[PDB]
RNA sequence: CGACUUACCAACCCGAUGCAAACUGCGAAUACCGGAGAAUGUUAUCACGGGAGACACACGGCGGGUGCUAACGUCCGUC
RNA sequence: UCCUCCUAAAGAGUAACGGAGGAGCACGAAGGUUGGCUAAUCCUGGUCGGACAUCAGGAGGUUAGUGCAAUGGCAUAAGCCAGCUUGACUGCGAGCGUGACGGCGCGAGCAGGUGCGAAAGCAGGUCAUAGUGAUCCGGUGGUUCUGAAUGGAAGGGCCAUC
RNA sequence: UGCCUGGCGGCCGUAGCGCGGUGGUCCCACCUGACCCCAUGCCGAACUCAGAAGUGAAACGCCGUAGCGCCGAUGGUAGUGUGGGGUCUCCCCAUGCGAGAGUAGGGAACUGCCAGGCAA
RNA sequence: UAGUCCGGAUUGGAGUCUGCAACUCGACUCCAUGAAGUCGGAAUCGCUAGUAAUCGUGGAUCAGAAUGCCACGGUGAAUAC
RNA sequence: CGCGGGGUGGAGCAGCCUGGUAGCUCGUCGGGCUCAUAACCCGAAGAUCGUCGGUUCAAAUCCGGCCCCCGCAACCA
RNA sequence: CGCGGGGUGGAGCAGCCUGGUAGCUCGUCGGGCUCAUAACCCGAAGAUCGUCGGUUCAAAUCCGGCCCCCGCAACCA
């Protein structure tokens, strides 16, 4: 053949999901772009991970002006 | 305007030889001496003129005369 | 010989043809050959039918062409053993689920509209029926 | 549009205060007139507000667009911020650059009393 | 500043009773002038442009911008970023001063200056004449200058047709054909 | 290949240093960063050497 | 250099149709993650230690890649 | 070996000599940060100037751009200019993600000491995901460590790095 | 209390366009000047400063009009978990979930908190 | 010491004579026009003194139409081992 | 079918695997030389690079398909 | 890993250890030559030392780097 090279799996994708609980620190999406976004008490890393910055319940959102999605959290 | 890089944009007298005594303000120097203005210039009879060319009838005419 | 001037991919998967057809309606002329039976058209079936139609009505009449290919079938060579790639793309084929009206016909008669398309639906492998531009 | 240009130069600042969740003291400059108000970290609703427009301020003053007319509701609004209990806030320029009649603000918001 | 005080003690009352316009503002103002000069052959000879430069500043004003190539094209042979033309974007006062000497004194200048083209317009009463030479200012030495040169007028307005703001350059005795 | 490692060396203080990678050929001249001594606990002129 | 005729060939927008694993302004059933609560189950769970075997799988049904929608073929997911 | 898309059945993962493409670097500004900007393609008009340089307008609305493939992203722009600079900083690190493991990644906050901004703040490299190899054995500089009787030293160790 | 207009949020297109009409006492915008503060990689177009002669022309508001965009049922259709059956590269019963598209239509948004002017 | 006050081609216009007649197709004149050309590649020609070179001049044919032909005289060289 | 290498004025070769440049030798056309032809001398033209597509600011030169062309391999039973 | 030598017109050379004066040979255009061609001969057109820095009256030259050019023989993750 020509070709059948692949990278390996890279394991993203929203790993705690909403009303799940988290602690300060909780990485909760994994992913590339910013698919989803950085609401109330949520971080945004250089790889785009957005993390809990506090210990709360996972909140998903759908608000602002073009509609994205966005991830916060409430104690 | 940001000082010292534009060139020294001075007062200055044109005035051309129909009489046409004109101040203005340009980068030149001391004095101006002009050929032609928007006054003065064939244009308004120029075109009554080059218009008014053709004539080749009486052209011929003017040779024969009868 | 139809067939898509340029495509993205040369190769496509195998896919399934399920369901039901979309291109139901009798649109542009008045008679149409719908397919009641499933499968696929390879692109010399549909000039195949096509010229017995067209040889049928004359120069008289006018035709449509519903389907286009735009799906390319690899065949491996004789004597070739199992892997070492895909195969080559040998022909070009269309997947007709039923329902699906293949041509439509306009400006003839209805009993040398029927005639012409027997001759087409006698080329297809897909069992065939005359349909009619009804209103709504 | 000049408005939309100046919205969008602001927008930063503001999406980058209210995720703080501090209490900023908007400022909205005008060819007449100079606004301010400080607004509670949610956004909606006003605590103290002064401006030029004001005739309490109006009528002591000059003429209502100016850096000694800015430096007036500068002192007005701290001055009113210190009696609701307000305190520690953050400058909210609005798409203006901090230069003159917002720096004149401003400074009068600091030398009034109210550190930020 | 003459035809700026021309326009307001004048010009502003002619275009109003032509159009019967409701307000004073609805009359078309000239807002700039772009002088430009897309020199070109600064590829081969980079002092060309600085040349160039020195002529705009001269005919004009102020000091040009340098123009940079906005995209890479092989037409031409250049690049990204590569200093192309040059440009003024004069207005305000100035401008008016040299919207006077440009019609009063340099376009008679013009080598047998018949007619200016009147069909010369953007359909937004926008106006771009082209001057072929730069001697037809006199503000530029016969001996100095060694390059046919020319640049081109661009004078920005606000009217919204071109037949709007034809009248407006007419009103300021523009000669056209 | 091509762009080499250099050794950035601070001034005043101990032997201390940072490493990073260079373009020699387009870069000629050398380096004179302002970088953290932690002997020292201060920030200082870090400057050029090799390896 | 002044310009007429024309058995004539297909643009980008219009309206009407199709098609797509590597198209998506939409979009399920399921499955998955978390919490709440009954009841049921020989703690079924997870944690640490002692011993292992095993790491050639087969076919059948569903989703598919491959082959010819060939194979008691081949390769995965799932029972 | 590594990264991207599909195959992959809407969590993760998932094979074949399945289908298509990339990587083995670049960069002292192409990083930091404050201040500003906003794009392709046209249609007009305009000195040479043409099918295409530069200017002026309009219509467009991200059709572009992003150091390099693709996917996901980007207007608060992560795109494009600009001014100061070295956070491409040392010691840590609540907690998570991903790994059979060796490992790999993300990370608020803390201590020290810095840039930027008037400050709010931001900054522990670059839109993100490729740019890479374990140990051993040596080399180089350092060091509140060891120092085969005792002082040293060699050789070790520990740091940093090849 | 209403009528106005600003600032600032909630909501993100039933909230946007095109179209037609309008507002200028304040308010707002263009505007007026540029010794200055500061500004253009040229230009007081920007940004900035000082002002009040004009104006509501453009902008922005604001009210109208379905030419578009958008929202959008019901019934059906397609898929489909579970269990069964076929003529078994396809489908069909039983039972649950049930779109997309397209119709009937809705639609020129709705509200918070200060702040100023105007008929009360 | 310049494509020049060098060259004077080429064209537009206005004419003059001859001649039945001047557009194909004459000559000359005036006005404007102002091209190639800066001494010529391989080659190559004539010329041994009033000759070569160079200046004008006339005639024949001829209504008109020479830069050709045939004649005439001005200045007048170099070189021939 | 696998695997390298090719395809450029009329001919044979460079320039091609390091992206912007088209040379060399004959032949051809024009003029010389000769009584003439050859040889010889002096000028001149002549190839968008197999073809169709990409990538790119730009392709003879990078990449992909397809049409000829050489060289190599198609083996154990 | 090194100590060493070596660095000029387009290129191959020397000259470079013994500081004040960069040669020499192929590429170079005009001659003279000959009814002519080849030769042969004569003169012309080009580097202030790859490049940057210290001292001293004078620095390719004395001394330090770079870009490198290597001769080699060593080279055991
Ligand atoms: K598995
Ligand atoms: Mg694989
Ligand atoms: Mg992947
Ligand atoms: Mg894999
Ligand atoms: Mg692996
Ligand atoms: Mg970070
Ligand atoms: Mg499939
Ligand atoms: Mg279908
Ligand atoms: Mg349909
Ligand atoms: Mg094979
Ligand atoms: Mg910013
Ligand atoms: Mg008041
Ligand atoms: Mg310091
Ligand atoms: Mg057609
Ligand atoms: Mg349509
Ligand atoms: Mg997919
Ligand atoms: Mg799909
Ligand atoms: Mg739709
Ligand atoms: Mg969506
Ligand atoms: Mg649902
Ligand atoms: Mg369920
Ligand atoms: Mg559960
Ligand atoms: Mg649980
Ligand atoms: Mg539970
Ligand atoms: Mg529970
Ligand atoms: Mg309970
Ligand atoms: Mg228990
Ligand atoms: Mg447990
Ligand atoms: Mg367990
Ligand atoms: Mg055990
Ligand atoms: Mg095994
Ligand atoms: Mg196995
Ligand atoms: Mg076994
Ligand atoms: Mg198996
Ligand atoms: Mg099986
Ligand atoms: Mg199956
Ligand atoms: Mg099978
Ligand atoms: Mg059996
Ligand atoms: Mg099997
Ligand atoms: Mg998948
Ligand atoms: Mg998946
Ligand atoms: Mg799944
Ligand atoms: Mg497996
Ligand atoms: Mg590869
Ligand atoms: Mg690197
Ligand atoms: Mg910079
Ligand atoms: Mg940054
Ligand atoms: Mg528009
Ligand atoms: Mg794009
Ligand atoms: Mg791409
Ligand atoms: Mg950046
Ligand atoms: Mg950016
Ligand atoms: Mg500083
Ligand atoms: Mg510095
Ligand atoms: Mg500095
Ligand atoms: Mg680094
Ligand atoms: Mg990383
Ligand atoms: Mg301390
Ligand atoms: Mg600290
Ligand atoms: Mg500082
Ligand atoms: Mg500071
Ligand atoms: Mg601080
Ligand atoms: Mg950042
Ligand atoms: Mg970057
Ligand atoms: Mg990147
Ligand atoms: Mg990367
Ligand atoms: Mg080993
Ligand atoms: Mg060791
Ligand atoms: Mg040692
Ligand atoms: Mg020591
Ligand atoms: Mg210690
Ligand atoms: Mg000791
Ligand atoms: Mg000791
Ligand atoms: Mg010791
Ligand atoms: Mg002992
Ligand atoms: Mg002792
Ligand atoms: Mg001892
Ligand atoms: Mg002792
Ligand atoms: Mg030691
Ligand atoms: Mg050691
Ligand atoms: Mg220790
Ligand atoms: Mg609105
Ligand atoms: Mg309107
Ligand atoms: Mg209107
Ligand atoms: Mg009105
Ligand atoms: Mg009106
Ligand atoms: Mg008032
Ligand atoms: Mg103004
Ligand atoms: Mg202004
Ligand atoms: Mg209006
Ligand atoms: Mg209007
Ligand atoms: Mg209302
Ligand atoms: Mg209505
Ligand atoms: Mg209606
Ligand atoms: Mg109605
Ligand atoms: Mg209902
Ligand atoms: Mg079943
Ligand atoms: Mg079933
Ligand atoms: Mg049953
Ligand atoms: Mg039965
Ligand atoms: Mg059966
Ligand atoms: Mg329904
Ligand atoms: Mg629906
Ligand atoms: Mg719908
Ligand atoms: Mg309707
Ligand atoms: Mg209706
Ligand atoms: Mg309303
Ligand atoms: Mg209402
Ligand atoms: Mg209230
Ligand atoms: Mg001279
Ligand atoms: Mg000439
Ligand atoms: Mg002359
Ligand atoms: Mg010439
Ligand atoms: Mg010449
Ligand atoms: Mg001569
Ligand atoms: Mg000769
Ligand atoms: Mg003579
Ligand atoms: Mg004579
Ligand atoms: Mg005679
Ligand atoms: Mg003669
Ligand atoms: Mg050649
Ligand atoms: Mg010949
Ligand atoms: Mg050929
Ligand atoms: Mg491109
Ligand atoms: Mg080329
Ligand atoms: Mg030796
Ligand atoms: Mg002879
Ligand atoms: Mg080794």
């Amino acid at each position: 053949t020509r070709n059948g090279r692949d990278s390996e799996a890279k394991r993203l994708g929203v790993k705690r999901f909403g009303g799940e609980s988290v602690l300060a620190g909780s990485i909760i999406v994994r992913q590339r772009g910013t698919k989803f976004h950085a609401g109330a008490n949520v971080g945004c890393g250089r790889d785009h991970t957005l993390f809990a910055k506090a210990d709360g319940k996972v909140k998903f959102e759908v608000k602002g002006p073009k509609n994205r999605k966005f991830i916060s959290i409430e104690a | 305007m940001k000082k010292d890089i534009h060139p020294k944009y001075e007062e200055i007298t044109a005035s051309c030889s129909c009489g046409n005594v004109m101040k203005i303000r340009s980068t030149v120097g001391h004095d101006l001496n002009l050929d032609v203005c928007s006054k003065c210039h064939p244009f308004f009879t120029g075109k009554q003129r080059d218009v008014a060319t053709g004539g080749r009838v009486d052209r011929f005419n003017k040779r024969f005369n009868i | 010989m139809l067939q898509p001037k340029r495509t993205k991919f040369r190769k496509m998967h195998k896919g399934r043809n399920r369901g039901l057809a979309q291109g139901t309606d009798v649109s542009f002329g008045s008679f149409g050959l719908k397919a009641v039976g499933r499968g696929r058209l390879t692109a010399r079936q549909i000039e195949a039918a096509r010229r017995a139609m067209t040889r049928a009505v004359k120069r008289q009449g006018k035709i449509w062409i519903r389907v286009f290919p735009d799906k390319p079938i690899t065949e491996k060579p004789l004597a070739v053993r199992m892997g070492k790639g895909k195969g080559n793309v040998e022909y070009w084929v269309a997947l007709i689920q039923p329902g699906k009206v293949l041509y439509e016909m306009d400006g003839v008669p209805e009993e040398l509209a029927r005639e012409a398309f027997k001759l087409a639906a006698a080329k297809l492998p897909i069992k065939t029926t005359f349909v009619t531009k009804t209103v709504m | 549009d000049k408005k939309s240009a100046r919205i969008r130069r602001a927008t930063r600042a503001r999406r980058k205060l209210q995720e703080l969740g501090a209490t900023r003291l908007v400022v909205h400059r005008t060819p007449r007139h100079i606004y301010a108000q400080v607004i509670a970290p949610n956004g909606s609703e006003v605590l103290v507000a002064a401006s030029t427009v004001e005739k309490a301020i109006a009528e002591q003053l000059k003429y209502t667009g100016n850096k000694d007319a800015a430096a007036a509701v500068g002192k007005a609004v701290a001055e009113r911020a210190l009696e609701k209990g307000i305190k520690d806030v953050s400058f909210d320029r609005s798409g203006f650059q901090y230069h003159g009649r917002v720096q004149a603000l401003a400074d009068a918001a600091r030398e009034a009393g109210l550190q930020f | 500043a003459k035809l700026h005080d021309y326009y307001k003690d004048e010009v502003v009352k002619k275009l109003m009773t032509e159009f019967n316009y409701n307000s004073v503002m609805q009359v078309p103002r000239v807002e700039k002038i772009t002088l430009n000069m897309g020199v070109g052959e600064a590829i081969a000879d980079k002092k060309l442009l600085d040349n160039a430069a020195a002529d705009l500043a001269a005919i004009s004003g102020q000091k040009p911008l340098i123009t940079k190539a906005r995209k890479s094209v092989a037409g031409f042979k250049i690049r990204q970023g590569y200093p192309i033309g040059c440009k003024v974007t004069l207005r305000g006062e100035r401008m008016w001063e040299f919207f006077e000497r440009l019609i009063t004194i340099a376009v008679p200048r013009i080598r047998d200056f018949r007619g200016l083209s009147a069909k010369s317009f953007d359909g937004r009463g926008n106006y771009s004449m082209g001057v072929r030479e730069q001697i037809i200012f006199p503000e530029i030495d016969y001996d100095k200058v060694d390059r046919v040169r020319g640049l081109d007028i661009t004078i920005t307005t606000t009217a919204k047709s071109d037949e709007e703001g034809r009248a407006l350059l007419a009103a300021f005795d523009f000669p056209f054909r | 290949g091509i762009r080499e490692k250099i050794k950035l060396v601070s001034s005043a203080g101990t032997g201390h240093f940072y490493t990073t990678t260079k373009n020699k050929r387009t870069k000629p001249e050398k380096l004179e960063l302002k970088k953290f001594d932690p002997v020292v606990r201060q920030h200082v002129i870090y400057k050029e050497a090799k390896i």
